[PDB]
């Protein structure tokens, strides 16, 4: 039958903190080239007002959910076709 | 005309997440697995029969936009969204390792007949790489003939003789443009019919022998087009120029370009794919909202033929 | 064997595993260009992210240009808080 290859050695090793903040740094720089700040703040504000404030989750969880939304927004935009 | 009926039978979610973020799908070489790409760069293999996550890999630093296994299960091509390297070639046989990266190529695919080459796309430029060495064999770019399509994907014709890039037809062995197709949209660069006779650019269907227009088909506008294994049917799902993904996909007859159905899954379609035996249709479905918060994206499996 | 630049954590943050135990990008330079979303970020940084206030900011579509022209009666439509908010907007940068 068809076997799925083993994960590489060392997968999953990176820490959340380091991965989260590197990610947030990269995607934020990148997003600013494609979106106007109102949009960027719409995603940030929902995530923080909803996950951090109403549902009382850690800022890291809220940031993580913002990261997920920004990635999908970057995905949509580039599939549509980027002028630059 | 059995491509008028589809019955949802299975659903895949990301198993370790509150919100699923599939952005891409492709059946594995021997179709035991549904390979699902995620919005953060991960690749995940689900067993189609059992429905369970059988493997997870970390491939890129941005959403997966394209997956192509090689027919021999040796290799996998992936593309990301905006993070370098944008595309890469991976080994599939014992351990998952990266064979080669294509730093600036935002889209890649295998040559069709003999899968020994990768053709990549960086903006208006097409690159042809050798699979074993990863060396750039040639660069296809003609500044005079460019159409500057915003969604340009270079591609080999079925026999690897020809390349379509940015609406220009290239003869591979002379490495020269032999025809520019006139531009009638801003985005879609086009695709070869599997029969090797026609070129489909957006609405316009062209004849390769004579370069005469055959059909204009308004339903295809801005649609990502997908042929079933036998080349009889094209699936089509809009992505326009509130979510820009179409809520539905249309099937057509690949011989006469006449509609067969218009299927509404009541969810934004991110991608779709179909197996070779034409049993299943996998569709990445997203929960559209005016609400930014809800972006849960799953993969629903359809049985083709069954109501 | 794993490329370290494409690596991700194996543990994913989960809602039920992420309780709070008790910034990202920057606003436009001139207040005038702010939509209500940038105004809400601004208000939250001052400690005025009461969920009711930001709801009104959105429904009434209050922009940044508008933001200097307001009074405590508007802010009613908690007298002590209204004084602080009125003070916050006054003393601020843009
Ligand atoms: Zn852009």
């Amino acid at each position: 039958a068809e076997r799925a290859p083993e994960a590489p050695e060392g997968a999953g090793e990176v820490g959340l903190e380091q991965w989260l903040e590197t990610s947030l740094e990269r995607i934020n720089r990148e997003a600013r080239l494609h979106f106007h700040p109102e949009f960027l703040f719409r995603l940030w504000n929902t995530c923080v007002e909803h996950w951090h404030d109403r549902h009382q989750r850690s800022l890291d969880y809220a940031k993580y959910r913002y990261l997920l939304l920004m990635h999908k927004a970057m995905y949509t935009h580039m599939q549509q076709g980027c002028p630059c | 005309l059995i491509f008028s009926r589809f019955r949802p039978i299975s659903v895949f979610r990301e198993a370790n997440e509150d919100e699923s973020g599939f952005t891409c799908c492709a059946f594995s070489a021997r179709e035991r697995f549904l390979m699902l790409g995620t919005c953060t760069g991960q690749l995940k293999l689900y067993n189609v029969f059992s429905g369970q996550e059988e493997a997870s890999y970390n491939c890129h630093n941005s959403a997966i936009t394209h997956l192509e296994p090689s027919r021999d299960g040796s290799l996998l091509l992936t593309s990301a969204t905006w993070s370098q390297p944008l595309s890469a070639l991976w080994g599939m046989k014992s351990v998952f390792d990266m064979k080669h990266s294509f730093t600036e190529d935002h889209y890649v695919e295998f040559s069709k007949h003999s899968q020994d080459r990768v053709i990549g796309t960086k903006g208006d430029i097409a690159h042809i790489y050798d699979i074993q060495t990863g060396n750039k064999l040639l660069t296809l770019f003609n500044p005079d003939l460019a159409n500057n399509y915003k969604r340009n994907c270079a591609t080999f014709n079925p026999t690897d003789d020809l390349v379509l890039n940015d609406g220009v037809l290239w003869d591979v062995r002379s490495a020269q443009a032999i025809h520019k197709f006139d531009k009638f949209n801003m985005n879609i660069s086009g695709v070869f019919h599997p029969n090797g006779l026609e070129v489909i650019i957006n609405t316009e269907i062209w004849d390769l022998r004579t370069f005469h227009l055959l059909h204009t088909v308004p339903a295809l506008d801005q649609c990502r087009v997908v042929f079933n294994h036998t080349g009889t049917v094209m699936y089509g799902a809009m992505l326009q120029a509130k979510s820009p993904f179409g809520s539905s996909f249309r099937t057509f007859n690949a011989t006469d370009y006449k509609p067969i159905a218009t299927i509404d899954v009541k969810r934004n379609i991110f991608d779709l794919c179909t197996d070779t035996k034409d049993c299943y249709l996998a569709v990445i479905e997203n929960q559209g909202s005016m609400d930014a918060l809800n972006m849960d994206t799953v993969c629903r499996l359809y049985e083709v033929g069954r109501q | 064997m794993q490329q370290a630049d494409s690596d991700q954590p194996s543990k994913r943050p989960r809602f039920d595993d992420s309780p709070r135990t008790p910034p990202g990008v920057e606003l436009h330079p001139d207040y005038k260009t702010w939509g209500p979303e940038q105004v809400c970020f601004f208000l939250r940084r001052g400690g005025f992210g009461e969920p009711a206030l930001l709801k009104n900011i959105r429904e009434n579509k209050i922009t940044g240009a508008l933001l200097p022209c307001l009074d405590e009666s508007h802010f009613e439509n908690s007298l002590g808080e209204r004084k602080k908010l009125l003070s916050y907007i006054q003393r601020s940068g843009q």
